């Protein structure tokens, strides 16, 4: 009954230039099992039209899951990923950083 | 292309 | 360089809410090309890849055919685990496959695998000989055994050598301007001011295919390694890939640090220095 803990990532497929359309990447891998509940959010908040890839794991097994949705940046909002996992006491927010 | 399938 | 095959199976049971999840994906090198979803309207194995979409009714009517028996397969095998390891019919469980061949440059035939794997453990395993199997422990032996006297990895070692590999060849002819290609990583570096006597010196490549890359700095020409940040190497979402690896530098240094990427892509070694 292993249970790994879910890493996570929230990035942009090309570099972020406010004003220009683009996709928000929340990339979780390294996790078992499999049920695990990624959201993205704008400014605290939902988003509804997201996709994730499917799924596939790992040379040790654990699982990786890509989540995107079509997003265009500005100055203000803040973008995040939120994750739940059993092996997570409680749901994990990882902020965007586009300059990172 | 896909590969029976035998069981465990 | 080469190039290898690939497909995974995850399976995943849910008592007392119905039918397993069974989810199969395709791969040749780092790019996904099919994928079944038990879950999803279909029920058909659906393309991912523009290159296979127009294969033929008769290739998408067998790998539906064929995903299909394996979902079934693994439909009992859940049950059947239940029963070796004496577990409830409550629990949740997570069986997990994965199987595909290798060829080299000569497009010709180097390796073939089968995994096999229970609770994100080792199960039972195609050793690389591929006439034998390796059972991980006392559950595994009874498969090992019923598999050994089926036959199973004669069978296995047949598609691993044939179907497999003429097939991965196919698909590297169908697909030749993408999976032929060589994206070398776009890179460039950062530097952020962490405190006032200290600044992150961040190395960056992007969009770069395949996968395997290597990131390191160095402080005098001496590796980092110990004092390195290293993200896992991650989907871009359109094909290609992308990492960084950052070093803290106490201000002033800057001078004595460079990033070095190694890739598939790149003819020469790439030397980055903030200077």
């Amino acid at each position: 009954m292993i249970q790994r803990t879910p890493k996570i990532q929230v990035y942009s497929r090309h570099p972020a230039e406010n004003g220009k359309s683009n996709f928000l990447n929340c990339y979780v891998s390294g996790f078992h099992p499999s049920d695990i509940e990624v959201d993205l959010l704008k400014n605290g908040e939902r988003i509804e039209k997201v996709e994730h890839s499917d799924l596939s794991f790992s040379k040790d097994w654990s699982f990786y899951l890509l989540y995107y949705t079509e997003f265009t940046p500005t100055e203000k909002d803040e973008y995040a990923c939120r994750v739940n996992h059993v092996t997570l006491s409680q749901p994990k927010i990882v902020k965007w950083d586009r300059d990172m | 292309n896909l590969v029976m399938v035998a069981t465990v | 360089g080469s190039h290898s095959m690939r497909y995974f199976f995850t399976s995943v049971s849910r008592p007392g809410r119905g039918e397993p999840r069974f989810i199969a994906v395709g791969y040749v090198d780092d790019t996904q090309f099919v994928r079944f979803d038990s879950d999803a309207a279909s029920q058909r194995m659906e393309p991912r890849a523009p290159w296979i979409e127009q294969e033929g009714p008769e290739y998408w009517d067998g790998e539906t055919r064929k995903v299909k028996a394996h979902s079934q397969t693994h439909r009992v095998d859940l049950g059947t685990l239940r029963g070796y390891y004496n577990q409830s019919e409550a629990g949740s469980h997570t069986v997990q496959r994965m199987y595909g061949c290798d060829v080299g440059s000569d497009w010709r035939f180097l390796r073939g695998y089968h995994q096999y794997a229970y609770d994100g453990k080792d199960y039972i395993a195609l050793k690389e000989d591929l006439r034998s199997w390796t059972a991980a422990d006392m559950a595994a032996q009874t498969t090992k055994h019923k598999w050994e006297a089926a036959h199973v990895a004669e069978q296995l070692r047949a598609y691993l050598e044939g179907t497999c590999v003429e097939w991965l060849r196919r698909y590297l002819e169908n697909g030749k301007e993408t999976l032929q290609r060589t994206d070398a990583p776009k890179t460039h570096m950062t530097h952020h001011a962490v405190s006032d006597h200290e600044a992150t010196l961040r190395c960056w490549a992007l969009s770069f295919y395949p996968a395997e890359i290597t990131l390191t700095w160095q402080r005098d020409g001496e590796d980092q390694t110990q004092d390195t940040e290293l993200v896992e190497t991650r989907p871009a979402g359109d094909g290609t890939f992308q990492k960084w690896a950052a070093v803290v530098v106490p201000s002033g240094q800057e001078q004595r640090y460079t990033c070095h990427v190694q890739h598939e892509g790149l003819p020469k070694p790439l030397t980055l220095r903030w200077e």
